[PDB]
């Protein structure tokens, strides 16, 4: 029987967005990929105040947030007939104006947050670093290498939400030929990527990848290499990179139109303004080291810039896509018409276009290449090739069982200088890529 | 060959009372409503009246509600039009006709198969 | 009131179109315009109850339709046994139905 | 070519909740793995009588069922006003009240019936029996062994219904940048798990788990062991066990809220009242017999007694879960509101909350134990441990391709006294262990 | 470091339903399985007139399309009362009626279509020709060889679309024991498959199989073999198989039921027309030759010959079915009762029946052979056998890794002259075998 | 063990005023409706009229409006009844009467806890 | 109008019948049917306010339906206490309330 | 710069006939209502008269009707009040106001662009 | 009716407020109150129109809300030039506008 044993860092007081660094120096005759706790903190937001119906303040990210007076559009210039506007939570209770302390915005981690937190990792002994890595190759990986089979826990080691399904009881249905009992099933799921108004703590198992660490029989003795001399590196991620918040607070519009069919519209409008977020500390975050007793085929990916960039409303889910994306909206409503008199029964007497307060957005991700061209001087490698080739003809064809097949057009394999023949130009394409493999 | 027949209909003094009879056949009067149109000589048409399917409702028009009274008999398939307070305007031809019920229903909309019509006069 | 033309003349084998208008509004699909005849000493006969649907037994020579905000019944292929007369009929207001006057069309 | 023969019972007449006794004598001169049918019956239930609107019955699991009089809440005592209620079928049919055999329970199978018939199993020759297993080992096998692949097929053989997809045509959508056509997909499936009023004969074709049975070189010879004294023992589920009643009458309220927006608001509660079963028989309950012609990694679950237990209101489909879980409610509601003045329009004049007869039922299961400690007398094992290693990371690292993720908290792996640092103790905890793999 | 090289045909202007001939004749010195690129074109319908409100024109597949007029039924003879009908775009949108060129049919393409493609490939060298199959072959083969991890893409090499899913924002939930955030997940999807007006071009990369192209051993020397007499002769298919039309009209139908709740009804009806579908060309539709630098068990599908035949309404979704089909119809419909006098309050003044245009169809598979019986002049093989055993278990136990677990019903698997004992007889039965695996 | 008491009823002549006074005990007088009910001496029962939780809604009967007039005083628990244009036909007995709202609210559908009554006479 | 028994006797520990009708339409549900009792120089009792509900306190002896288009009121297990009153209400238009006549209901 | 103008007041015998014209300029008379609010001296202001956009529908008080019509006259823009049976209780100030719809909206919300007004006198 | 006060003075610089009330019941947000201004021989104009919106052009300093079931109008930083009189009105029933009275506001 084999046991891990456990190892704490030197400098002490780990705090986010700083750089840390830890020992490993000896233990253990041989060694491979190591894993790292992290245990998270709250999450709850600062209390704000309730706007006036008057107030057009500003808000996040340069776009200006309204609230519109009685009789007005969103904008309060144009005059819109029968339109009244109220407060409400998200989850539909009325907030009271002008009150202070009035609501608490949402506070909701981004996709993958244990991703994120290893912005940055150096692998050294006494300078001479031997290993540089980010968070995109691990994207890379992760979007490649790991199984579909060893998907679902994984899913939970980086803090990412996993889905659950019910029923709905009987139903009663038709068969159509040249009565049946049937059951419906519904999605959901709930955890850190869900906006909460208070964050239970999260436990981060984040893996640490390397060449020399994939195999037991490829590990480095301990008592040849240098033990007191190895110090790994970590950048820790900004504060702002993890935590994001979500609107906690809406204005509900409600209009009312004369004619034959008298309909009644409801729609609503976030009202967003950047608080303060508590400081998240790292805390019990040892390392639980695992210590037991004794050319090729190329993967690259495409990222546009403004993933990665602040300016991008949506970066905390983006970041980790390859290839840009637009945001499809499904408003359903609740149509209901009603007749009082009995007499004419032709048009409706009058109409309800209830909505929901949240609507349905669906990352639509496409190519960003509409070619490929692989120009390198000692070797001509490949020219004028569609991106579909290299996205899912390749992987399907090599690889092997280990492969899985990719899902976004911007990854690529190729069985360096690299150059694109893109139209969406605007000198905000990046590469990453991975050759060991 | 669906008929309608009305009776009921000659010269009369004015302020009297007239009873109208519409009797049907070839048709179930049970499921139809029954309107009964005035057409005055030189003149347009004009609405009178209607009977409900088993006569639980009623309507009239506004220059002769008060003094008309329509009624059913689904026995042997008859319907009866009461009419009293005469005066000179009444001379006109009653016509008592079908009607289905699209769209609008109660006033009748598609009014298959007018009666030959009876002629009244004061 | 519905204004409606006072007489009509076809030549045989010809085209002819008729016209019912309201004194000062328009005319729509809400108004539910009808077309009947009446031949001399026998019973109307429903000819189109919408703006354009016809009963069953009618002759397919009929139409009927709006235009230039009047409700426009046009006859095409006329035999010499339409000497009957045509007439008009809107509804307006909730329970309001208005009946037009009518023309002896002749045809020569 | 190869053919496989069946063979008979020598019993005779088998009958459910009895111990069988079957040969397997001689036949083969080689054997593996074996099959067993089993061709179940009809599940039709009995006739019941509609109650009065004043009844008050005792139901089922010491819970009272009530048929609450107008102008009265769900109990007979509190006055509650506007308060109207009727009997419905649970497909919206009405149902006459205090009519003789006005209505049937609907009948549905517990999820995996064919898993619990096999309640225990015995594999011995003429004494010292060789082989036991039960319900529990066959249900940490399927968490873990089976592939993913090798899964859709295998849920028809366990009598397990399986989701199919449809679609809901063209929609218009909207694209943000900085129109299109998209089709929505829905789930829907049918099958022993639906209740229904006549449930068709099922066909469950068990399979038989052995440790020499899992490779054709491991069988035993025939010739050396005694073939005349082999007798499998196996003990048929209880009738109450595999099938399960679900309410074929519900008592629907409607009720009516005054003030300036009138509202309707329509509620359901089942009505249920355990009948009689009618009898199921195992015919033509054949073992289609496969005959051909010529310290480790172990695997443990934590399960509550309350799932086994006949008090639990869900133990037909809680019994194979690994871990306590509770119920998420998600009743849906259809708004509407009306106005019909056309003048102050300050708020709707009417409203609608039409509510849907079955809501929608989310297990979601949570860990039990804080802490594991497998602290032995030989060995020291592990302690202190995080449920979440060896939930997720041990099988993610540790197995190989054949291993399968985890899905559930209650069931982790492990690489005998085992202790448990749990805070929802209620002597409930019992555990399961698999060493051979 | 190799490149592959393309190669074109050279008869040259491809047409489709016609023969084409290709050479290959001897580019590499070894060849493994190819890959045919095929860019499709714009499919626009072409313009319709809307219908007269008297029309009754002759529909297609022998179905007649009636416009119905005012207080009628879908049946121009019996009346029905108050029943008001018009014209609307399948979006919603009103068609005003008598209009030329008013509405245009939608275009979508069928299941799959660039496996409908190859209808037949031959390949010849100087006569005797070596090599025939079709598309049951491929179908066969992909429902049990491609394993599950390598779908996702392959499904982009063939045309067919595939889901994304989307999110709905927190929602408000109720825990019960013995109040919590959640998210809702939705799927849609858009592409090939969804009718659209206007389909971008298409770019089929269809995959060529072969048995001596599965190995890089296994390839056949070019210079032993006449490099110079190979034709790969390939049948396109008809430019009627792939796309298909959908209806661009709808005949929307309004109600109202008299009595104490007052009751408005909405249904709808397609008016579908076959029109003219622009011609499409296939241009760009090089082969891209991979040119690199140096009894058993058996499986069948059964398929009802309506799935391949004309006749079929959804032979453009059936043809790749095993087993005939039903099609199951949900149709949700959103119901609203409102009060108007607040002083009986006792059953809803009036309601609500608005349906959605486009029904949920679901294509329930069953199975069509109830026994099986393969007996064999030389071996008696199988005989009165179910369909589950070769349907289910054979493919779980035997096979391994590469082989995966059918879906449908119609095929199977076993370890020629084949009978059935099936009682869904109409002479429509047709059977697709393969050996070599 | 709720009481009501009804006072106020006695001899009188016709074309006078009368005040019938409804005090109640046992119960939370706030949250009830207060209803009248007319019996005829050798005749049926009559509802009169309404008056709602806090008075802000009255309705009456067709024979009986313009001349009572229904009032509430929640502060000490006492419904009132003024009636004028007193004629022969009032002599009957008078019950204050207690409703719920189940179905139907406004008129009353339970009728709970009727008052012993008290008889009026001309 | 509401037609009702003008009288009624039964023996003791019989079963009574008590049927309360319209003057020309039918009973259903809708017109709301209730049973009350009317001892001498007591406050009357609600019996049964619906069909057939019945409030608390009251004795099980008593039921109540819709027979026959009529709202009929049976008595099983009657004691000597019964020598009462017995009279019907209904419920019809939106806001009218019709009572009925009494039955001196005897005991011998 | 929008602006309205009021005329047609001045001394008048009782129980005549008296004409308000109210004019516009600046503004899209064709896209809003005109009320009329009179202001009495030395008490409050009163609502009198609603018009609506196109002159379709119209409404008044209780204490006015039947004696005032409003009217409207979109192609010189200008609205008309015409008033009849004069009494002395008419001396007050009439005011010619716009308004938008903001919740309510045919009796008038938000009332911007007051006019000065006119005094009119018996 | 509407109880407004009879009149009301304010020193320059200070604080003032006004309240409009109803006769017997509350005021609440449906009432819609609405605050005016009227400066001798000039127009009205609109200062809040509803409880708390207040139309373009109108300056900052202007206020007013729902306090002690009474509509209430704030004015801070008063100048010299507000020499004026100031009004309340309400929404009640479904068509009914009252006005009240106006204190001609002074400042020393």
């Amino acid at each position: 029987g084999f046991e891990y044993n456990k190892v704490r860092p030197h400098t002490g007081t780990p705090t986010l967005g700083n750089k840390l660094t830890f020992g490993i120096p000896q233990y253990g005759d041989f060694f491979h990929d190591m894993v790292g706790h992290h245990i998270l903190g709250a999450c709850h937001s600062s209390w704000q105040d309730a706007p006036i119906q008057g107030t057009s303040q500003m808000g996040a990210h340069g776009q200006l947030q309204t609230f519109p007076r009685n009789g007005y559009d969103w904008d309060n210039q144009t005059p819109l007939e029968g339109a009244v506007y109220t407060l409400v939570d998200p989850f539909g209770r009325p907030i009271v104006p002008g009150t202070k302390n009035a609501y608490r915005n949402l506070v909701y981690y981004c996709e993958y947050p244990g991703e994120r937190l290893y912005e940055n990792v150096r692998f050294d002994v006494n300078g001479n670093s031997l290993d540089e890595y980010s968070s995109d190759v691990t994207t890379l990986v992760r979007k490649f290498c790991i199984p579909g089979d060893k998907m679902t826990g994984y899913k939970h080691l980086v803090g990412q939400e996993v889905s659950v399904e019910g029923t709905s009881g009987p139903l009663l249905c038709n068969i159509h030929d040249l009565l049946d009992i049937r059951r419906n099933v519904h999605y959901s799921c709930n955890g850190p990527q869900t906006p909460k108004y208070y964050q239970p703590p999260l436990a981060l198992w984040i893996k640490l990848r390397f060449w020399f660490n994939e195999n037991v029989n490829l590990a480095i003795p301990s008592v040849s290499i240098p033990f007191g001399e190895r110090f790994i590196t970590i950048k820790l991620a900004s504060q702002k990179d993890l935590v994001n918040e979500f609107p906690g607070l809406f204005v509900r519009q409600s209009r009312f139109i004369a004619g034959r069919p008298s309909r009644r519209n409801i729609r609503f409008k976030p009202w967003f303004i950047p608080g303060v977020i508590n400081e998240i500390s790292l805390t019990n975050n040892e390392l639980y080291i695992n210590n037991l007793f004794v050319i090729e085929y190329m993967f690259i990916g495409l990222k546009p810039t403004w993933n990665i960039s602040d300016q991008n409303p949506h970066q905390h889910r983006d970041w980790h896509k390859f290839g840009h994306v637009v945001n499809a909206i499904m408003q359903p409503t609740h149509h209901a018409e009603i007749s009082f008199q009995d007499r004419d029964t032709a048009l409706p007497d009058a109409c309800s276009s209830i909505s929901d307060i949240s609507p349905v957005t669906y990352p639509i991700t496409l190519p960003i290449i509409k070619n490929i061209s692989v120009t390198a001087h000692g070797i001509n490698l490949i020219d004028k090739f569609p991106s579909k080739f290299c996205s899912s003809y390749i992987p399907f064809h090599y690889g092997g069982n280990a492969i899985k097949t990719p899902d976004d057009p911007g990854a690529m394999m190729i069985t360096f200088y690299i150059s694109w023949d893109t139209d969406y130009v605007g000198s905000i394409t990046t590469a990453d890529l991975v050759v060991s493999a | 060959q669906e008929k309608l027949v009305e009776s009921g209909g000659g010269l009369v003094q004015p302020g009297g009372s007239l009873i109208l009879s519409c009797v049907g056949s070839g048709f179930t009067f049970i499921t139809y409503e029954i309107n009964w149109v005035r057409q005055a000589p030189g003149k347009g048409l004009e609405w009178l009246a209607v009977v409900s399917k088993i006569g639980d409702r009623t309507y009239y028009a506004h220059s002769v509600r008060g003094r008309l009274t329509i009624s059913r008999d689904n026995s042997q398939n008859t319907a009866y039009l009461q009419m009293n307070s005469l005066r000179t305007e009444d001379t006109a031809r009653y016509y008592c006709v079908r009607a289905w019920c699209a769209t609008t229903c109660l006033p009748g909309d598609i009014m298959d198969l007018w009666g030959p019509g009876v002629g009244v006069i004061v | 009131t519905v204004i409606h033309e006072p007489a009509m003349s076809l030549s045989p084998g010809g085209t002819d179109t008729l016209t019912c208008a309201f004194s000062s509004g328009s005319i729509t699909n809400n108004n539910y315009p009808s077309w009947f005849q009446q031949t001399p000493r026998q019973p109307p006969r429903l000819l189109i109850y919408n703006t354009n649907n016809r009963p069953t037994g009618v002759p397919s020579r009929f139409s009927g339709a709006i235009s230039g905000n009047k409700a426009a019944l046009t006859i095409t292929g006329a035999q010499a046994n339409d000497e009957a007369d045509y007439f008009c009929t809107l509804y307006i207001s909730i329970a309001d139905v208005i009946f037009g006057g009518g023309t002896h069309l002749t045809v020569l």
